């Protein structure tokens, strides 16, 4: 599990690790 | 009104001399029984058929009950069973209630997994590998659904089903410019066995596109987000297993972008057939979808899809919504048509491709590729059909994949037709063993029955005598093994008050795993109807049955 | 000698038409419905009081899903799936001209996944209907030359 950071937008466009 | 019908007799290698002694139950209208006995000499017994047809307002039904109290073959083969009887269950409805109800059952459930091996198969098959019971409520309206099913598959060679699984479906055209659309689905999975883990899914999935179109072109824009929450209990026997431990709680939240747009030239075909159109339309669409690591979820019930050249535009590289490829890809295809002076479509060829500008992963990539390529033009896919004549056809498709190294999966088929009588047909179905190995069990790949894929040649003929005879016969011969798949003749003669036919099958039945070899069944059976001359009946009959092709 | 296509997948004569079938909420009636409003068609109830409008009456559909292939113990290996669908346009004063689409698709069997296959082969009815839908929408111009014609 994680928690989502503040730039929101840009951090649900990204690929996992 | 209600009696007896004309016994039919059969001689199989499974059960040697078979006799039936139809009895006909008019009920009332809307209601008709059947109660067959049937003896069986090899097993030494009679079964006793059920099968009630009715039609009521919630749509039409048919139930099919076989009971056969003991089973002396059965008995040998199974000597410490506690009994021998055998015994199947089948039942049929479908109904669209007042427009807005609808009703579904597909039920089949067998004593035993040898069942279609060993007795007619009238709503079953011994191709088949698993046995489907599926329940089905639905309220559908025109901007609205909701389904309420069940699905549990009793297999034959540990099964999960959905207990129950409801999806809903709401659209919305006018907003603005834009179409919307919402889907979401609530799905509790559950395993036969006391040791899998079970699950409870939530998904939700608004989608929102931009369509624009003219007349030679067309562009869609969607986005679409998808938000699924996983609840996973009995993990305890996985996860004492597995160096990838199952989440009990799963969280996966994801956008999708794509692109799709469309083309169209067209000429004259000047040269070759005045009056005579083409038409040339070029297709592409791009598709995003960030990569999401679900090796923390379980699969239940997603499974990857074939890539035909419809295929290659799909936006879903699995079905379900266990496992959701990540995407960065463009995919081109171009598809030429030929029409006629009188706009009659008479030739279409298709031929796409997919590029990958990234690797598609879901965290769990287990699939055994051929080599390691991950990047660029992997998957192509043709299609083909040509109308040659109003009597001559083909068709054609191939699916090739740079990553199995070999052709993927091909299928071609010629055929004339004069009449529902006469016809004649050349069918070649091909699957490489690299995709046997990819996407089916190991043990698929290591077996002899399975790893050599399919290359497969089939023929079919029918042809009438005198307008009251009728011959067909059908032939399917594999070529890497060089041995009969199938094989059927069928020779009926009708008359004005009645009907005669005969018909001989030799198909495959199951392997042997002692000496390693595949198992034939002979089966000539005659069949006297009270009174067309019965082709597409008798086309219809064995194994792998006829289907028609233009 | 190649150009843009100047005039339109529907006929300019089909622009305003009636859409009527037996299950006008079944999927099949949805793909339609969605493929005419593709084209700018402009759909009417079919108790509308506008004559000299055509009507698309949807007849019933029929899935069938057959073993193309078989392995070597004779289980299906390869299933095939096809869909046939009858309509008919009707231009009022003219005639009435049937039409037909039918649609091939294939998938291969698993047993051991056996639900996920169930869940593939509803996408691939869901795929199937649309393109019948699109096959209907080319045999318009067809019909509009058998209008001509006569
Ligand atoms: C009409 C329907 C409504 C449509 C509305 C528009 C929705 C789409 C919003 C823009 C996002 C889609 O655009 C998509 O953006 C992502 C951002 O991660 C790009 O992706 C790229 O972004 C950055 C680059 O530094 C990386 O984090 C990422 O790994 C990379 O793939 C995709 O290449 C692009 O295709
Ligand atoms: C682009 C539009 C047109 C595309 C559609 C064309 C029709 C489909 C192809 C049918 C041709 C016959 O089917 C074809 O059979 C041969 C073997 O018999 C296969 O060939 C495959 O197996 C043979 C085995 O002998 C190998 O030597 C070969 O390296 C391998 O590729 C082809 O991969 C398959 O496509
Ligand atoms: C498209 C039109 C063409 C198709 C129509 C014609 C249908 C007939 C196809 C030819 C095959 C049928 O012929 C098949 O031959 C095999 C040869 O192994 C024999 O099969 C079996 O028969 C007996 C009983 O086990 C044994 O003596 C024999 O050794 C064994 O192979 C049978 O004679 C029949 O099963
Ligand atoms: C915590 C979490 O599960 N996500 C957010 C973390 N981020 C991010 O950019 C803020 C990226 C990775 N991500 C993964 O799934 C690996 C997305 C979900």
């Amino acid at each position: 599990a994680c928690k989502w950071e503040n730039d929101i937008w840009h951090c649900m466009w990204m690929d996992c690790a | 009104r209600s009696g007896f019908l004309i016994p039919n007799a059969k001689y199989t290698t499974t059960n040697y001399f078979e006799f039936y002694l139809p009895y006909y139950w008019n009920i009332a209208p809307n209601m008709d029984a059947t109660i067959t006995p049937h003896y069986m000499h090899r097993r030494g017994n009679i079964m006793w058929e059920n099968e009630f047809r009715y039609l009521s307002q919630a749509g039409a039904g048919l139930m099919e009950l076989d009971y056969l109290p003991s089973d002396k073959v059965y008995e040998d083969e199974h000597p410490n069973d506690d009994s021998s009887r055998r015994w199947l269950f089948y039942w049929n409805h479908s109904g669209v209630m007042d427009q807005v109800w609808r009703f579904n059952v597909d039920y089949t459930k067998v004593s035993d997994p040898s069942y279609f091996n060993d007795f007619d198969n009238k709503y079953g098959s011994s191709t088949d590998g698993y046995a489907t019971q599926k329940f089905s409520v639905g309220y559908a309206v025109q901007n609205f659904n909701a389904t309420v099913s069940t699905k549990q598959f009793q297999v034959f060679s540990s099964s999960y089903s959905a207990e129950p699984q409801l999806d809903v479906n709401y659209y919305q055209n006018d907003v603005g410019p834009f179409d919307t659309r919402i889907y979401g689905q609530a799905v509790h999975f559950v395993n036969t066995r006391d040791d899998m883990p079970e699950a409870t899914r939530v998904h939700l999935e608004p989608t929102i596109n931009l369509p624009l179109s003219n007349n030679w072109g067309s562009i869609n824009t969607e986005a679409k987000f998808l938000a699924t929450h996983y609840q996973q209990t009995n993990l305890d026997w996985y996860n004492s297993r597995n160096t990838t431990k199952l989440d009990e709680s799963v969280n996966r939240v994801m956008p999708q972008f794509k692109v799709d747009g469309k083309m169209v030239f067209e000429r004259d075909m000047e040269m070759l057939a005045p009056g005579y159109t083409q038409t040339l339309e070029p297709r592409a669409q791009y598709l995003y979808v960030p990569y999401r690591d679900q090796s923390d979820i379980y699969n239940y019930d997603s499974s990857l899809l074939q890539s035909d050249y419809s295929g290659l535009f799909r936006d879903r590289t699995y079905g379900g919504l266990d496992r959701i490829a990540s995407a960065n890809q463009v995919t081109t295809g171009v598809t030429s048509r030929i029409y006629d002076d009188a706009a009659v479509e008479r030739f279409n060829i298709s031929v796409g491709q997919i590029y990958y500008f990234t690797e598609s992963r879901t965290g769990d990539d287990n699939i055994t590729w051929e080599n390691d390529d991950k990047t660029g033009s992997l998957v192509w896919a043709g299609d083909t059909y040509w109308r040659i004549s109003e009597r001559w056809g083909l068709r054609g498709g191939i699916q090739y994949d740079t990553r199995l190294d070999n052709v993927a999966t091909s299928n071609s088929s010629i055929e004339y037709r004069r009449d529902e009588d006469r016809l004649v047909q050349l069918n070649y179905h091909y699957a490489s063993p690299e995709y046997i190995q990819a996407t089916l069990p190991k043990y698929y790949s290591t077996a002899e029955q399975y790893k050599n894929g399919i290359s497969q040649v089939g023929a079919v003929a029918s042809r009438p005598i005198a307008d009251r005879w009728s011959i067909v016969g059908a032939y399917y011969y594999d070529t890497n093994a060089n041995k009969q798949a199938d094989s059927m003749l069928g020779v009926q003669y009708s008359s004005c008050c009645y009907a005669i036919r005969v018909g001989y099958e030799r198909k495959l039945n199951g392997w042997d795993n002692d000496k390693q070899h595949a198992v034939y069944d002979n089966a000539i059976g005659f069949n006297i109807e009270l009174r067309g001359l019965g082709t597409q009946e008798m086309l219809r009959s064995n194994i792998l049955p006829y289907q028609n092709t233009l | 000698g190649w150009h843009l296509r100047d005039t339109t997948q529907v006929p300019s004569t089909m622009k305003v038409m009636i859409l009527d079938s037996g299950d006008p909420n079944g999927p099949l009636s949805r793909a339609v419905r969605n493929q005419l409003r593709l084209n700018g068609v402009e759909l009417l109830d079919k108790e509308t009081t506008r004559k000299d409008v055509p009507s698309l009456r949807l007849g019933k559909v029929s899935i069938a899903k057959d073993t193309a292939s078989v392995f070597r113990n004779g289980q299906t290996a390869e299933y095939q799936m096809i869909m046939t669908v009858n309509a008919t346009v009707l231009i009022p004063g003219r005639d009435i001209y049937p039409i037909s689409a039918k649609v091939f698709r294939s998938f291969f069997d698993n047993p051991q996944m056996a639900l996920a296959k169930d869940n593939e082969q509803d996408m691939i009815v869901k795929e199937m209907y649309d393109r019948a839908a699109e096959q209907l929408i080319r045999k318009l111009p067809s019909i509009r030359a058998a209008d001509i014609r006569s």
